[PDB]
RNA sequence: ACCCACUCGGCACCUUACGAGAAAUCAAAGUCUUUGGGUUCUGGGGGGAGUAUGGUCGCAAGGCUGAAACUUAAAGGAAUUGACGGAAGGGCACCACCAGGAGUGGAGCCUGCGGCUUAAUUUGACUCAACACGGGGAAACUCACCAGGUCCAGACACAAUAAGGAUUGACAGAUUGAGAGCUCUUUCUUGAUUUUGUGGGUGGUGGUGCAUGGCCGUUCUUAGUUGGUGGAGUGAUUUGUCUGCUUAAUUGCGAUAACGAACGAGACCUUAACCUACUAAAUAGGGUUGCUGGCACUUGCCGGUUGACUCUUCUUAGAGGGACUAUCGGUUUCAAGCCGAUGGAAGUUUGAGGCAAUAACAGGUCUGUGAUGCCCUUAGACGUUCUGGGCCGCACGCGCGCUACACUGACGGAGCCAGCGAGUACAACCUUGGCCGAGAGGUCUGGGUAAUCUUGUGAAACUCCGUCGUGCUGGGGAUAGAGCAUUGUAAUUAUUGCUCUUCAACGAGGAAUUCCUAGUAAGCGCAAGUCAUCAGCUUGCGUUGAUUACGUCCCUGCCCUUUGUACACACC
């Protein structure tokens, strides 16, 4: 959002940014492309035998 | 810039040489109206015309007239 | 004569400084505001000045000794970051160079800009980053320039006439370039809209881009930029951001008072490449078959038809995938990666762009702008508007361009294959098909607001058979004359096209220097853009398609790094 504004004196330059938040930004990405969120692993338990389980 | 140029000679739009009771028509009794020069047969009475050597126009229709009276 | 350990004497380094120090640094320049070991000397902002004078000493040069008046706000010192350096290393890039290509510069011609000239030849921009740029190919308009005229578009406020008119209009010829009432000749219209002043504005391709905004360009699409802690420094700052090797890249490995981060780069995006795997079509294309044209004449070959039926390879274009340097080999601290084969549509960041940081530049724009500050002006307007010119003039300078200097050709025919596009209903667009015309171009008629019609835009260069053969020749078309067309109100200062005629320069261009590493360069044409009319222009497009690297810092530029810097408005 650019806009040229007065006074007086003279023209004034004001420019405005606002990088949104890819979270809230709905359309396009719900994130920068370049982030990649890893997740967390899950654990197991190794032999216990091996076992069964009937029906 | 470039310097202007000065002929002399300058030309203003006309005052026109206002007049009020001018000065046409008449009345020798009282009561009833006796016309000079006459009315326009165009348009309805009430427009007067111009009387000139020979050449007539009329004002509401800017300058419309060509036979004498 | 060494080794090794320690010692009196000498001459200098390393690290931490807890000690000093303004710091550079210093084991003395330490043991100093926690101020005192002894002693001699010198200095008190800068200059004036080591001058004047006076001694005194000298052969003299000169020394020693040594002033103020006057002058001035800084003079310094050390370091920090910059910028810069005819300093040194280390990079990068066909806006650098090689190895090559195409050239340009020469020739003629366009078309920019100088210069001159003119009534005006309007101006902006002048190394890259002004100079076929202002989307700027100006017949008027555009238009800012000049010669001439017209108009108020003089908002509102307050007053002077206030109808015994405030003022508006106005055919006829002289007037006037002129069926401009532009006015002076006129004597009819017009009804308080205004006109005359004074405040005040409005417009102004006026002025200043060194008063500004936005946009752009440029540093630079280069690889740079930043902070948060932590350290080093009193501190400005710095380290992080680096010895190397890689990368197109501050791209990463790696080493490491730095650790993990963001910006920029990358990712992203759009497009161009692949899908016999989906979903889809009589506005996209094929197969069988009907009717139907011709053949060979057996069953077979080409067709032409929106007659049917069905299909989606091509086509579009959705949605997906696909490439990850993949697998193998060496090669490299067996890292980052690079190099070669295999397969694979794609192995150059897969190709190309799109966006593009920090900080700026007195770059450019007040001639895109009711984007604009303030100086200009504000009715004889620098406003507007018409009317004719002018930007295009030419002794002559450079700058993009085009056509050629032919036989890899030229000229005839013949063959004959693209892609981007673009296109009118309130206008006049693209305009097939048919007739007229050697042409250009007319005309009727359509189809089309567009994968439908124009349009397979059967574009050119190309490919084939002939004519001329290396002579300023049929190469080359410039200059010219005349006509025939078309646009427009208007074509001379040829608008353009066509016709026939004219046949000039120029037998590959000196010094110089531009552009370029693949479907690229070079050739060729198309295409929209501007456009009523003009293509040598331009942004796109497709056709033909090489040569030569696939490196390096030799030049050029830039970038860091160390170094120096009496610079910081920063080498003008
Ligand atoms: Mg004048
Ligand atoms: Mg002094
Ligand atoms: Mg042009
Ligand atoms: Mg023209
Ligand atoms: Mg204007
Ligand atoms: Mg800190
Ligand atoms: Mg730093
Ligand atoms: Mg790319
Ligand atoms: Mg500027
Ligand atoms: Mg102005
Ligand atoms: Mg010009
Ligand atoms: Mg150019
Ligand atoms: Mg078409
Ligand atoms: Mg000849
Ligand atoms: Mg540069
Ligand atoms: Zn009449």
């Amino acid at each position: 959002a650019t806009r040229h504004v007065l006074l007086r004196q003279g023209v004034l330059g004001i420019k405005v940014k606002i990088m949104k938040d890819p979270s809230r930004n709905t359309s396009g990405p719900k994130a920068l492309p370049d982030a990649v969120t890893i997740i967390e692993p899950k654990e197991e338990e190794p032999v216990l035998e091996p076992s069964v389980k009937d029906y | 810039k470039k310097v202007y140029t000065t002929p002399k000679k300058i030309r203003h739009k006309h005052k026109k040489v206002k007049l009020a009771v001018l000065n046409y028509y008449k009345v020798d009794d009282e009561g009833k109206v006796a016309k000079l020069r006459k009315e326009c047969p165009n348009c309805g009475p009430g427009i007067f015309l111009a009387n000139h050597g020979d050449r007539f126009y009329c004002g509401k229709c800017h300058s419309t007239f060509a036979t004498q009276k």
